[PDB]
């Protein structure tokens, strides 16, 4: 997948409706069902201090960037077989681009 | 002369490829109309629909059950125990219109099978052949279980569906799916966080969360945890009863085991009351969309 800048506002709505259930994005924000995502880009998978990751997530050892994040969100279980994140994926490129444009900003 | 028998009769020329086409239609719509219930999607309500339409069965006189597809009639449609199921019914309407030849009971049950499989649950062998019966065959309300009860109530209730301890505990694991809605049942909240993925989370949460019995906004009591999950009084009775607890524990520690038992119990549930000719086809095991490179 190759990221292309989109709409942060629409991404914020996608996050609220599809992600907030399990993740927070603010710096120092709390872990919930899923790991807090602040600082996610530029960090390796399964490294959020204080969160109990699945064995599969940590072993993926992916250094998250806008592109592999797009690949991941297209089909999570496919990219990280065995992850415990329950989410079928955002199948539309436009959707993934708006979301990551927002995530890049909200986490930053 | 004497008691009701319901013989499985699959429409002429209709075979496995036909039913797989219906399965695909449901699975596709499940993906397309994904906003429902804050994006949980229609999978859980479809599973609850298959269960409520089959759960009216009384093994003592063979009334109710999935055979006749009577939920389409007023009386059952408006059973308060079915509040919210109208959503699953509406979801399936267009599907039935595209495939007019499928029976109502066959469609309601296939809907539950498809939803379980598409939510990554176990494969549920399924058999076609349910036949629509007249309005007069619609059971009265009152046959579905009350959630504010205890283990003894759960055990004796399920005896009417010919279900044993193992089958009861396994079937209850479907509560991993969806959530309770205060406007529908007087209870509010999800049993877990993976609302639209079929796992053994129900048993894990039952055993690992710290539960506190509390009143909700409808004045009913439910067991709530700090994580924001809930358990109905009947769900929690599974760890109050010793026999049930041992089975809860084994599913909590072995999902493959839960999957296999749930598969057997759910098909049995779906086929209760049905007499299948001995020359009838082997149950069908539909391929998921993923399994079709789709
Ligand atoms: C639960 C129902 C969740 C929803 C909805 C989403 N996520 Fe998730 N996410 C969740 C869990 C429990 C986990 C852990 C996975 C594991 O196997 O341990 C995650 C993980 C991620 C990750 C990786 C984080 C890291 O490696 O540090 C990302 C980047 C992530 N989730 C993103 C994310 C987004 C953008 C979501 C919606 C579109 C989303 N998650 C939904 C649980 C849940
Ligand atoms: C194999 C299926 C299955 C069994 C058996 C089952 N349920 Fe559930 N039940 C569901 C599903 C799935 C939902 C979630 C529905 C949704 O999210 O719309 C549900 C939802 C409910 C709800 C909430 C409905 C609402 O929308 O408010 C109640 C209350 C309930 N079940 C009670 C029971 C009781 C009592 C028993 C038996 C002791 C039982 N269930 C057995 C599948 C089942």
């Amino acid at each position: 997948a190759e990221f292309k800048a989109g709409s942060a506002k629409k991404g914020a709505t996608l996050f609220k409706t599809r992600c907030l259930q399990c993740h927070t994005v603010e710096k120092g924000g709390p872990h919930k069902v899923g790991p807090n995502l602040h600082g996610i880009f530029g960090r390796h998978s399964g490294q959020a201090e204080g969160y109990s990751y699945t064995d599969a997530n940590i072993k993926k050892n992916v250094l998250w960037d806008e592109n592999n994040m797009s690949e991941y969100l297209t089909n999570p279980k496919k990219y990280i077989p065995g992850t415990k994140m329950c989410f079928g994926g955002l199948k539309k490129e436009k959707d993934r681009n708006d979301l990551i444009t927002y995530l890049k900003k909200a986490t930053e | 002369t004497t008691p009701l028998v319901h013989v499985a009769s699959v429409e002429k020329g209709r075979s496995y490829e036909d039913f797989q086409k219906v399965y695909n239609a449901i699975a596709l719509k499940l993906r397309e109309d994904d906003e429902y219930d804050n994006y949980i999607g229609y999978g859980p309500v479809l599973v609850r629909l298959a269960w409520h339409t089959s759960g009216t069965w009384d093994k003592h006189d063979n009334t109710g059950g999935s055979y006749g597809g009577t939920y389409r009639f007023k009386k059952e449609f408006n059973d308060p125990s079915n509040a919210g199921l109208q959503n699953g019914f509406k979801f399936l309407e267009p599907i039935h219109k595209e495939f007019p030849w499928i029976s109502s009971g066959d469609l309601f049950s296939l809907g539950g099978v498809t939803a379980v499989q598409e939510m990554q649950g176990p494969k549920i062998p399924w058999r076609a052949g349910r036949v629509d019966t007249p309005e007069d065959t619609t059971p009265d309300n009152g046959r579905l279980p009350d959630a504010d009860k205890d283990a003894d109530y759960v055990r004796t209730f399920f005896q009417r569906l010919n279900m044993n301890d193992r089958e009861v505990v396994a079937l209850m694991g479907a509560h991993a799916l969806g959530k309770t809605h205060l406007k529908n049942s007087g209870y509010e909240g999800p049993w877990g966080a993976a609302n639209n993925c079929f796992t053994n989370e129900f048993y894990l949460n039952l055993l690992n969360e710290d539960w506190k019995l509390e009143k909700n906004d409808a004045n009913n009591e439910q067991w709530d945890s700090k994580s924001g999950y809930m358990m109905l009084p009947t769900d929690y009775s599974l760890i109050q009863d010793p026999k049930y607890l041992s089975i809860v524990k084994e599913y909590a520690n072995d999902q493959d085991k839960f999957f296999k038992d749930f598969s057997k119990a759910f098909e049995k549930l779906l086929e209760n009351g049905i007499t299948f000719p001995k020359d009838a086809p082997s149950p069908f095991i539909f391929k998921t969309l993923e399994e079709q490179g789709l």
